[PDB]
RNA sequence: CAGCCACCCGAGAUUGAGCAAUAACAGGUCUGUGAUGCCCUUAGAUGUCCGGGGCUGCACGCGCGCUACACUGACUGGCUCAGCGUGUGCCUACCCUACGCCGGCAGGCGCGGGUAACCCGUUGAACCCCAUUCGUGAUGGGGAUCGGGGAUUGCAAUUAUUC
RNA sequence: AGGAGUGGAGCCUGCGGCUUAAUUUGACUCAACACGGGAAACCUCACCCGGCCCGGACACGGACAGGAUUGACAGAUUGAUA
């Protein structure tokens, strides 16, 4: 069928956006009807903790923060082209998946 | 250390069949992770490997509530001679090139 | 005098009714314990208290019954036993009484020496 | 802290003592008009136990280890 | 008017199973004096009621200066 | 009778079976996200894990 | 088998931490510097950087296969999907871990601690780094412990 | 001059944090350390085992908040609206919440909506625009102290810790 | 200038005196005392009792190949189901 989605989940914005731009350019090069980069709301996990190992001193809380980002791109194409365009030397540290409707 | 002989025999068997091995630290567990369905409680497993390391044939290695085993040529010869293993079995990673 | 009865129903009359209808006069928590279901930890202790009752000499209190965990009441079969309950080093002597129904036996056990009233210390005035 | 001193009672308790025959003769015996080993011990009817399992015929009860059946004589 | 028993305060009464209502002086305080029954059972609740302390586990370490002058 | 001798209390509320996985310890544990580490090792590994202060 | 993305991310970070801890406890004698992870569709490779490649390899290439089986058996991943490479660092001068281990193993072998610190400072400054500091603290002369510093170049301690 | 004070314009004419230097404290942490040295160790132990055993024990004061003192509001409801986020499991059993009914309450059973901004949820939360009393109060607020009824993970909730 | 309004007056983990077997301590101005990310029956439990395996591998001596633990109901009983 012509209902194919690709999922790129990562933590850094630069590598993920470069990968998304590369994929969208490659899928534009071949005459494909491709949906643009859909930006799922980034989720940041907040962890306020004790700094000192033993409770002593002042109450200083380390606000550790991790933000993760997700992009979804839909496209109507043969799946063989999807596989051939996935292995385009993707960036390390980004998780890419293929989803069927 | 009072544990069935088949337990130690199978421990040696799997150690030789894999060459290397590990020991997990827990007493709330029922048995060993890779020895599940074999009623081999991990307590006797850590007893086994601590006896083996105290015997002076495996160098201890520990990280994050886990023990890593080593393989020495003297240890290989000792295990083969004591278990009467055939002199043709080799460590697992040397198989399949 | 005026004979005390548990909510109008006495020991023999508690025996007459089934336990499920006995729960209504009972209290909760000792109602949920039966309602969910009963299990072990009441087999060997009940056995030995029955034996201490059986082997008792005539018209005398039965032999000591040794416990650590403070039991509860769900049927008066245990009533009429003298129990040493562990407090941490010694055993507390309690004789079961027919006015204790619908209440835990843990309320009749102690773990601490009663406090003392003395004089103020050195570093306590500020 | 001090020494806990778990020595109020029992000056020195040791492990359990078990004494065994050098070669058990109470298991099989003569005097049954048989030239083979004669059966005085009760044979376990359970499949999970067998003729090599000797439920100790003491003054009371049968002691097995896996099923622990009991027979009354009165 | 067939008002259920649980709405009342004397639901599941002591001595006898009672669910009716009787509002009168001189007996209501004796019903309030329900600790004496448990006082005779010398339970932990009974001892705590003897000392006039909050039996529901309230911390009485040094607090509670009211009512003693 | 070994079953009655050891672990006569099934713990479906325990925390030591899944305690800190760096060193065998429970004090200062976080149970979020399956990390199962103490505060000391959590802060000694947050950069390696992927957490970083930004505010 | 699968879990949400936040939990998988923290689990992958935990696995990276475990890997680095085990390696730095094992191969620091071989001038171990660092580790990295690459993930391909249904495959995971882990690469290492260390100064002495021939020493970190060992004999018959046995250590790499042994350690790989160790991590494969440790982390319960599908077997045959883990492979460990053999790479050397760009330079041992601009890497803090490598020089820290060099100072460590100069200290263990028996040598005046300040001679070793001076040597590591000289080695850093001939490597071309813009600056460094090394602090050696503990009991050097006597029973008291005094933290002891060495700085060269310029170092920034604030901001992004 | 470096700048400061006003005005036009402009979204903003000082948004808020994170990091944060010399050199030090005999500050704390040997009860995170499988980072630990040297004395105490080497079984009449200095642990997971029953959890049995306790800071939920009391003659006063210091030490971080809420209810309160009302006609600045308790008070019948008419109501129209949030943000941050953990959320059904390679030993991770513990998950947030709709259809029908029951019961004041703890909950129940059939599939259950949840790999996510699809599910919670157009998060129908706090005050107030009104609806009986109080119309100037020790009470209906202060339920802070003692009775009795229920369920969901609990081998056990007694010193009712939990609703 | 003052504003939530402080300690004020019941009920907080918390500290300090607290007998008892131990109410354990570590941490005394800001830079301790809702701190040890401490709302504890159980993992927060260190401390008071009785059992659990010795987690004893080299030297050297024992029945020196049959040495000795799990063997639900009654009996030896600080568990009778350790």
């Amino acid at each position: 069928i012509h209902r194919i989605r690709i999922t790129l989940t990562s933590r850094n914005v630069k590598s993920l956006e470069k990968v998304c731009a590369d994929l969208i350019r490659g899928a534009k090069e071949k005459n494909l009807k491709v949906k643009g980069p859909v930006r799922m709301p980034t989720k940041t996990l907040r962890i306020t903790t004790r700094k000192t190992p033993c409770g002593e001193g002042s109450k200083t809380w380390d606000r550790f923060q991790m933000r993760i980002h997700k992009r979804l791109i839909d496209l109507h194409s043969p799946s063989e082209i999807v596989k051939q365009i996935t292995s385009i030397s993707i960036e390390p540290g980004v998780e890419v998946e293929v989803t069927i409707a | 250390m009072l544990m069935p002989k088949k337990n130690r025999i199978a421990i040696y068997e799997l150690l030789f069949k894999e060459g290397v091995m590990v020991a997990k630290k827990d007493v709330h567990m029922p048995k060993h992770p890779e020895l599940a369905d074999k009623n081999v409680p991990n307590l006797h497993v850590m007893k086994a490997m601590q006896s083996l390391k105290s015997r002076g044939y495996v160098k201890e290695q520990f990280a994050w509530r886990h023990f890593y085993w080593y393989l020495t040529n003297e240890g290989i010869q000792y295990l083969r001679d004591y278990l009467h293993l055939p002199p043709e079995i080799v460590p697992a990673t040397l198989r399949r090139s | 005098f005026r004979k005390f009865t548990y909510r109008g129903v006495d020991l023999d009359q508690l025996l007459d009714m089934s336990y499920e209808q006995l729960m209504q006069l009972y209290s909760a928590r000792q109602r949920r314990r039966l309602n969910r279901g009963l299990r072990r930890k009441q087999h060997s202790l009940l056995k030995r208290l029955r034996k201490a009752k059986k082997e008792a000499p005539p018209m005398e209190k039965p032999e000591v019954v040794k416990t650590h965990l403070r039991d509860m009441i769900i049927l008066p079969e245990m009533v009429g036993s003298m129990v040493g309950v562990y407090n941490g080093k010694t055993f507390n002597q309690v004789e079961i009484k027919p006015e204790m129904i619908g209440h835990y036996l843990g309320e009749f056990s102690i773990t601490y020496k009663p406090v003392k009233h003395g004089r103020p210390g050195i570093g306590a005035t500020h | 802290k001090k020494r806990k001193k778990k020595s109020y009672t029992t000056p020195k308790k040791n492990k359990h003592k078990r004494k065994k025959v050098k070669l058990a003769v109470l298991k099989y015996y003569k005097v049954d008009e048989n030239g083979k080993i004669s059966r005085l011990r009760r044979e376990c009817p359970s499949d999970e136990c067998g003729a090599g399992v000797f439920m100790a015929s003491h003054f009371d009860r049968h002691y097995c280890g896996k099923c622990c059946l009991t027979y009354c004589f009165n | 008017y067939k008002i259920p028993d649980w709405f009342l305060n004397r639901q599941k009464d002591v001595k006898d199973g009672k669910y009716s209502q009787v509002l009168a002086n001189g007996l209501d305080n004796k019903l309030r004096e329900d600790l004496e029954r448990l006082k005779k059972i010398r339970a932990h609740r009974g001892l705590r009621h003897f000392w006039g302390l909050r039996v529901r586990g309230q911390h009485t370490k040094t607090t509670g200066r009211r009512g003693r002058t | 009778g070994h079953q009655q001798l050891y672990w006569s209390h099934p713990r479906k509320f325990g925390q030591g079976s899944r305690s800190c996985r760096v060193c065998s310890n429970r004090h200062g544990l976080i149970r979020k996200y399956g990390l199962n580490m103490c505060r000391q090792c959590f802060r000694q590994y947050a950069k390696d894990i992927g957490f970083i202060k930004l505010d | 088998v699968q879990i949400s993305k936040k939990r998988k991310f923290v689990a992958d970070g935990i696995f990276k931490a475990e890997l680095n801890e085990f390696l730095t406890r094992e191969l620091a004698e071989d001038g171990y510097s660092g580790v990295e992870v690459r993930v391909t569709p249904t495959r995971t490779e882990i690469i290492i950087l260390a100064t002495r490649t021939q020493n970190v390899l060992g004999e018959k290439g046995r250590r790499i296969r042994e350690l790989t089986a160790v991590v494969q058996k440790r982390f319960g991943f599908p077997e045959g999907s883990v492979e460990l490479y053999a790479e050397k660092v760009a330079t041992r001068g601009l890497c803090a871990i490598a020089q820290a281990e060099s100072l460590r193993y100069k200290l263990l072998g028996g040598l005046a601690v300040r001679r070793a610190c001076y040597g590591v400072l000289r080695f850093i400054m001939e490597s071309g780094a813009k600056g460094c500091e090394v602090v050696v603290s503990g009991k050097l002369r006597g029973q008291r412990a005094k933290s002891m510093k060495f700085v060269d170049g310029l170092m920034i301690h604030s901001g992004d």
